[PDB]
RNA sequence: CUUGGAUUUACUGAAGACUAACUACUGCGAAAGCAUUUACCAAGGACGUUUUCAUUAAUCAAGAACGAAAGUUAGGGGAUCGAAGAUGAUCAGAUACCGUCGUAGUCUUAACCAUAAACUAUGCCGACUAGGGAUCGGUUGUUGUUCUUUUAUUGACGCAAUCGGCACCUUACGAGAAAUCAAAGUCUUUGGGUUCUGGGGGGAGUAUGGUCGCAAGGCUGAAACUUAAAGGAAUUGACGGAAG
């Protein structure tokens, strides 16, 4: 059964700190408990260690990434141009 | 009153009667 | 026009319309003996070709599609059949 | 031959300038505006105001050594209005009836290729 | 009533059209209810094309024109005599005058 | 298009799909094809292609990973490498 | 009281060989002191002279060139090639109802490491039987010959050098190689390159800024 | 403990004796364990690289630069921080860069950056909630925590 | 605001917006909407078809997606205009219109909000009923035309047919209270299918209960009481700080 209406993970904290801070935590909480595809092995096993530390079970890789989530917008924008930086160099 | 502007003015009346019984739940 | 002959129009005036508007519906695309220069024998081809067609042992290109009939290559009559 | 200066008027519609530079326009020759020849601020703009100034820059021009000048007119422009004021043509003619010597002409209004927003509201100035 | 066919603008078949700033007040008007006139004018005034050509180093120079766009609303239109309303019938007359 | 290739051959040819299995099919010379996944280790990517030198085989490089490869190949499951055995009713090997 | 036209001194301009007339003209700047000279005071000014003023015929009358100085020897400023850019009154001429307009632009960078940008613009012509209103080209003939414009415009800038692009700017070769290029696409009218912009200069060689001026 | 950004244990051989050398580098989002890393003048683009400012192109996102050339990095070092190059001046051998703080700076084109942005970005988007989390934070920084106000001594 | 150099002039740089002219009784999209170039990604109508399946369909309470502007939350950006506010005029007074500033806002990324004269004030599907010239897309037959190249399977234009579309002009058989309408016709000669809405004017989209929303609010939604008209379209006059 649907165990709570809305507070999900944040259940937690009960009643204390504020609706607006524990919807706030909620986001990032569960972004930051959830498991990541693996861009080396491929399986679905990259979890956080600690800030910016996301590690795979399966292939024992670990790869800096964001506070909460693996990866970040202005770290992804990077990558993007790196990679079309040399196909537009080649041609 | 311009239709319009009466609108606005039950918005405001009507916005204080959910003040003044929100005294009293 | 208050009197007309509704059962047998002009061939002209039928022929002016468009395919499912006549008395019978029927098809204007035909299908077509096409002779290429290279070889001697005969490739049957529908007008309206969705598909390069190809051949035997000569097996050049002989019509690519378009919006409406195919095109024929350069170098290749056709005889409706 | 002739000496060319570049004569760069602006025209609004408050006021009219009437300033001549070199061709590189980076050393001022004279610039007399309509405000410096009327008392009142309404009439600034004036075609009489204009000439007076082009008459007065032509002299001044006359005595640096310039002998001819190029023109440059522009209305106000950006996302104001692109129609030249009224002294624009009062000092054209001015400077052509004043001795000097008149090369090419251009309007050279600055024009947007679409622009930040104008001033006076959805609604317009409501006169 | 319904005034005009058309509603007064030149919208069929789109759902909106941006608007453009009228020139005499800045109002927003939508480009195709603004009343627009193409006006070429010859830079220097009919009075002064001799003392200018009298003037002019060159012989034989090509005067230069000036060329605008003008965007009205119908308020300034009709204020400055760009349009006039018109009889019942002849509004519906939509080629250009003579 | 080689999606669809490899599809058909999928239908109506013969494979082994897997690391291992590709690795045999080398060494008795009945590969006819080797497609590597695009997240293929390295040094698994360059044993696989030195095995297909020794062999004399052809190896094309799928571009998508070993999750989407295995689709490709209707299979529920990852797959980072196979090799083609008998091409059945398609042009894949003629085609690459 | 100051008069600060008794402390100027007047220099002649003088454009580079690849026009017919070179006395631009004069320009003038404060007498050179012992604190500033004039020469790099003046050196880098800007000035925008007529192409009809420079070669004479009024059939140039429409573009202006940029000529930029470098160089000053006694009296005289030695310049070169700036810009091109068309009139604006030429410009708004051209664009017009009922015809379709087609611009392109491209950055590229001449046989000496001139970096420029070019503007093409050309508008579809009206065939002289026809008796439609308009004269639209669809889109994807108007990027077919964006295409060949930005192709054209990058092969004869970037296969020659400044000087050597001045003296094709001069003719309108690009212009009428556009022109021949697109006719199997859609027939083109006012073909012209209607703005060069200059982004970047290499180093300066004195040496070869001399070969350009007489 | 007490950074917000984790850090990479990076090892190179030593140019002049037999003996492997240990760095320790503060790690831009995306190094991995096993990448190499390539640090010098002639280094390739790349994320996690070291390059001399003066080698990266206009807009390149770079982190814990050098101040000065050889200080062995200063500038944008917290997690989620980087520095923007902004110009280059090749006659007075002079790169400008925007910093974190939204201040512009001229360090020299020899001075060294890493490519990418420092992992860990996005701490602070999640609340505290609670003064022992604060407690906690501190633990491993220094004594500054909690604070008295002044107007109630 | 300006002799501490304003405004103006030339050159150069930096930021955010925006996408002029071309631009139309033109195009596309379910609607809201959509306008610089190039590349990539997935969709779409129409057309063509002697391809395929064979009734799989129409309209739809409940239930879903999207939904201008303003507004809300959190980051980022904040050039320009600019609710509030400040201020100069005007004025009998103007906390208004006009002038000068200027906060939020205007932009973007994640979420919300669900409303507009969101209009064609005109539900959707289907059939039929009258003349005309234009135009956009596709296809099909055909030049006193310009041009590749001298000519083809160049291209543009010109002439005819056709399907689809945005519209327009005339008529009024017909409809209508009229204005007007190619549908608002085929309706007392009253029945093709189907959804939604109204029943004199107010009270009132108010109160209350429920429900959605962070809020602003959205949705649902009475009654007491009051009242002889309110309203639509047109006519003649009068008036207009409207025009001739
Ligand atoms: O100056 C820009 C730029 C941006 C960025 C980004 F914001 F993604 F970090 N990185 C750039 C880089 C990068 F740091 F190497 F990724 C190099 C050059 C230009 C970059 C543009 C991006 C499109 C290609 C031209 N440079
Ligand atoms: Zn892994
Ligand atoms: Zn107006």
């Amino acid at each position: 059964t649907k165990r709570t209406k809305k507070v999900g993970i944040t259940g937690k904290f009960g009643v204390r700190y504020g609706s607006s801070l524990r919807r706030q935590t909620k986001k990032l909480e569960v972004q930051q408990h959830a498991k990541y595809d693996c861009s080396f092995c491929g399986k679905r096993t990259v979890q956080r260690g600690a800030t910016g530390i996301w590690n795979c079970k399966s292939c024992k890789k670990t790869v800096a990434g964001g506070a909460y989530t693996v990866s970040t917008a202005a770290a992804a924008t990077v990558r993007s141009t790196i990679r079309r930086l040399r196909e537009l160099a080649e041609a | 009153m311009r239709d319009k502007w009466r609108k606005k003015r039950v918005r405001r009346l009507k916005r204080k009667r959910r003040k003044v019984r929100a005294r009293s739940k | 026009v208050l009197v007309q002959d509704l059962l047998h129009p002009s061939p002209a005036t039928e022929a002016k319309q468009h395919k499912l508007k006549t008395l019978v519906q029927q098809p204007r695309s035909f299908f077509m003996d096409v002779k290429c220069q290279g070889c001697l024998n005969i490739t049957t081809v529908f007008s309206h070709a969705q598909t390069a067609v190809t051949c035997d042992s000569c097996s050049t290109v002989l019509c690519t599609p378009t919006g409406g009939k195919a095109k024929l290559t350069e170098g290749c009559s056709f005889r409706r059949k | 031959s002739q000496v060319f200066g570049v004569a760069r008027i602006f025209a609004s519609f408050n006021d009219t300038f009437v300033h001549v530079t070199d061709l590189s326009g980076k050393e001022t020759i004279a610039r007399v505006t309509g405000g410096m020849k009327v008392k009142a601020d309404r009439d600034e703009s004036s075609p009489y105001a204009a000439m007076l100034a082009a008459q007065d820059v032509a002299a001044k021009c006359k005595e640096v050594g310039i002998t001819a000048v190029h023109i440059k007119l522009r209305a106000t422009g950006g996302t104001k209005t692109k129609t030249p004021g009224p002294g624009g043509q009062s000092a054209l003619r001015a400077l052509a009836r004043s001795g000097l010597r008149i090369g090419r002409i251009e309007d050279v209004t600055p024009v947007p290729s679409x622009s930040t927003r104008r001033k006076g509201g959805r609604r317009g100035r409501r006169l | 009533p319904k005034k005009r066919a058309s509603n007064g603008r030149n919208k069929k078949g789109r759902g909106h059209v941006k608007p453009v700033r009228c020139l005499n007040c800045a109002r927003c008007v939508p480009k195709d209810k603004a009343i627009k006139r193409v006006t070429i004018r010859n830079m220097v005034e009919a009075a002064a094309v001799r003392d200018l050509s009298e003037a002019s180093v060159y012989a034989e120079y090509a005067l230069p024109k000036l060329y605008n766009k003008l965007h009205y609303c119908v308020s300034c239109a009709i204020h400055a005599r760009i349009v006039r309303v018109r009889s019942r019938t002849d509004r519906k007359i939509r080629t250009p005058p003579q | 298009n080689i999606n669809s290739k490899l599809a058909l051959t999928i239908k109506s040819g013969k494979y082994t799909l897997g690391y291992k299995s590709v690795v045999k099919s080398l060494r008795t010379g009945k590969a006819k094809l080797v497609i590597i996944a695009a997240n293929t280790p390295v040094l698994r990517k360059s044993e696989l292609e030195y095995y297909a030198m020794l062999s004399k085989t052809p190896v094309y490089y799928f571009q998508g990973g070993n999750n989407e490869l295995g689709t490709v190949c209707g299979k529920l499951f990852r797959v980072g490498t196979l090799s083609i055995l008998d091409a059945g009713d398609s042009d894949i090997l003629s085609s690459i | 009281v100051v008069d600060p036209f008794t402390r100027k001194d007047w220099f002649d301009i003088k454009a580079p060989t690849t026009f017919e007339n070179r006395n631009v003209g004069k320009t003038l700047i404060n007498r050179s002191t012992g604190l500033k000279n004039a020469a790099d005071g003046l050196k880098g000014r800007v000035f925008e002279v007529c192409l009809a003023d420079l070669q004479g015929s009024e059939d140039h009358s429409y573009r202006k060139i940029k000529l930029r100085v470098d160089e000053v020897q006694g009296k005289n400023l030695l310049t070169n090639f700036h810009g091109l850019d068309f009139t604006s009154d030429k410009l708004r001429s051209l664009v017009r109802k009922w015809q379709s307009l087609v611009e392109a632009n491209v950055t590229v960078k001449t046989s000496d490491d001139y970096v420029l940008r070019v503007f093409a613009i050309a508008f579809t012509k009206r065939q002289p039987n026809q008796i439609k209103k308009t004269t639209y080209a669809q889109s994807s003939k108007l990027r077919e010959v964006r295409k060949k414009m930005i192709e054209i415009m990058q092969r004869e800038v970037s296969n020659c050098t400044l000087a050597q692009l001045t003296s094709k700017l001069i003719p309108e070769v690009i212009g009428r190689e556009i022109e021949k290029s697109t006719q199997t696409i859609f027939p083109l009218q006012n073909v012209h390159i209607r703005k060069v912009k200059l982004l970047k200069q290499p180093k300066f060689d004195l040496g070869s800024l001399l070969a350009l001026h007489g | 403990p007490g950074r917000g950004a984790p850090l990479a244990k990076v090892a190179f051989r030593d140019p002049y004796k037999y003996k492997l050398r240990e760095e320790t580098f503060i790690a831009n989002e995306g190094v991995y364990t096993g990448q190499f890393i390539y640090a010098g003048k002639k280094a390739s683009l790349n994320v996690g690289n070291i390059l001399p400012l003066g080698a990266c192109p206009e807009g390149t996102i770079v982190s814990n630069v050098e101040e000065k050339v050889g200080d062995r990095g200063a500038l944008g070092r917290t997690s989620g921080n980087y520095v923007i190059i902004i110009g280059h001046n090749p006659d007075e051998n002079k790169t400008r860069v925007k910093l974190p703080s939204g201040a512009k700076k001229i360090i020299s084109s020899d001075a060294r950056g890493v490519i990418g942005v420092v992992a860990g970005g996005g701490r602070i988007d999640k609340p505290l909630l609670k003064a022992g989390r604060a407690f906690h934070k501190y633990k491993v920084k220094r004594n500054s925590w909690p604070k008295t106000r002044g107007v109630a001594m």
